């Protein structure tokens, strides 16, 4: 387990903790979300990103961001503002940036 | 078949 | 049965046969449509607009033309732009307010 990897594990606990109802911990299914695989084209959620970090898959701080924001965006896209999922997007996104910088 | 989540 | 209520039958029925699926049949449940009820604040339906027709609530084509812009309006403020549902209201919208003209 190398360095980026304890930091990249830290970024992502410290992000999870911002999300208490665990709606970003894992895949979002059709089944749950009608339409979801047709409007989102790369789908992206914690759980997927802890298994990249063990699989080396991050070279740096700047992709595991990347890959953050994909999932906020998802979650903008999808959602109507309205919602719980779209303001939770919207609030972690940005205060997961600022965290990380 | 409608909605978003939830 | 009143004049205005055989005009307003023949219009309905017009409209009704622009939704072979029956998506505008019924009113919407927030079971099938989650939150519905918390964004649409007038919701609207066929079914309901044949009712009133006959407690011979509309006293008009106006009043008519109304509910069945509501109804629309309703369709394309909850569902996305891509779905089937949303497509569907702006077409009979448009074709519906010709129709009646």
């Amino acid at each position: 387990s190398t360095p980026i990897q304890q930091l990249l594990e830290h970024f992502l606990r410290q992000l999870q903790r911002k999300d208490p109802h665990g709606f970003f911990a894992f895949p979002v299914t059709d089944a749950i979300a009608p339409g979801y695989s047709m409007i989102i084209k790369h789908p992206m959620d914690f759980g997927t990103m802890k298994d990249k970090i063990v699989a080396n898959e991050y070279k740096s701080v700047t992709e595991f961001k990347a890959d953050f924001k994909l999932m906020c965006d998802n979650a903008m896209t999808y959602n109507r503002p309205d919602t719980v999922y779209y303001k939770l997007a919207k609030k972690i996104l940005h205060a997961g940036f600022k965290m990380m910088s | 078949g409608k909605g978003g989540k939830g």
